[PDB]
RNA sequence: GAGAGCCCCAGCGAGAAAACGGCCCCGCC
């Protein structure tokens, strides 16, 4: 994250942590429930073996309520496309359960109709992780407010194809985005103080880059993909 | 009806009959008035944890 | 929308040094 603030205690609960075979981050996740990760699926070609963290605030020490689960499946979109990232979204089913607690929780899947009308259509969503912290990753979790951006100037905005599975996030030239080390990670809307799960950190054009924006997978599209993933 | 105040629910609204109907994500249970959601743990989805 | 053709298939099946087409989710006449 570049620029935003700490998550503070409690407050990024739902935020898993990829970590490769030397216990080093590589990429996000969004705890669904005890068993399920929505992740990135191009997180899954980053390392060669991985676990997910849950619990995690400083990575610097470990330090009390963290918790490492084996993966026990990975479901990965069939349409995934390295070339553009279309597609972009895996889940992950755990072979221990999660014991949610103090910094452990799930974010909330949404209706689809109600997600496009009421979530989609708010201000601002939250984006989390462990990622850089200019175009370097950070120690600590961190946490942005991204305003939502319309998708005719998320297209005129990008050099690479944005499609109907995507969609933008964040700011023109402030100097606030998702980094390296982000992706597979939280994009939540809140309603209500609940949190909903509206993206997934996918891609961009570098990180704050002015005339850019993050470019996330668009859950909705994939709630229907999600829910089968999951039974 | 949903699109004034999300029909006065706490989280999904949706029309049926000419009327609103809310609804509530897993590991919540509507309310007794028919719109808050009510947490059926101590750990439900979306929620910042205070312990 | 609907049929159909191909593509994809790290989920449930089946099989053969653990990203290796019957079914759920999904893509391109
Ligand atoms: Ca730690
Ligand atoms: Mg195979
Ligand atoms: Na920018």
């Amino acid at each position: 994250i570049v620029g935003g603030q700490e998550c503070k205690d409690g407050e990024c609960p739902w935020q898993a942590l990829l970590i490769n075979e030397e216990n080093e981050g590589f990429c996000g996740g969004t705890i669904l429930s005890e068993f399920y990760i929505l992740t990135a699926a191009h997180c899954l070609y980053q390392a060669k073996r991985f676990k997910v963290r849950v619990g995690d605030r400083n990575t610097e020490q470990e330090e009390g309520g963290e918790a490492v689960h084996e993966v026990e499946v990975v479901i990965k979109h069939n349409r995934f496309t390295k070339e553009t990232y279309d597609f972009d979204i895996a889940v992950l089913r755990l072979k221990t359960p999660i014991t949610f607690r103090m910094n452990v929780a799930p974010a909330c899947l949404p209706e689809r109709d109600w997600a496009e009308s009421t979530l989609m259509t708010q201000k601002t969503g939250i984006v989390s992780g462990f990622g850089r912290t200019h175009e370097r990753q950070s120690t600590r979790l961190k946490m942005l407010e991204v305003p939502y951006v319309d998708r005719n100037s998320c297209k005129l905005s990008s050099s690479f194809i944005i499609t109907q599975n995507m969609f933008c996030a964040g700011y023109d030239t402030k100097q606030e985005d998702a980094c390296q080390g982000d992706a597979g990670g939280p994009h939540v809307t809140r309603f209500k103080d609940t949190y909903f799960v509206t993206g997934i950190v996918s891609w961009g054009e570098g990180c704050a880059r002015k005339g850019k924006y993050g470019i996330y997978t668009k859950v909705t599209a994939f709630l229907k993909w999600i829910d089968r993933s999951m039974k | 009806l949903c699109s004034l105040d999300n029909g006065d629910c706490d989280q999904f609204c949706h029309e049926e009959q000419n009327s609103v109907v809310c609804s509530c994500a897993r590991g919540y249970t509507l309310a007794d008035n028919g719109k808050a959601c009510i947490p059926t743990g101590p750990y439900p989805c979306g929620k910042q944890t205070l312990e």
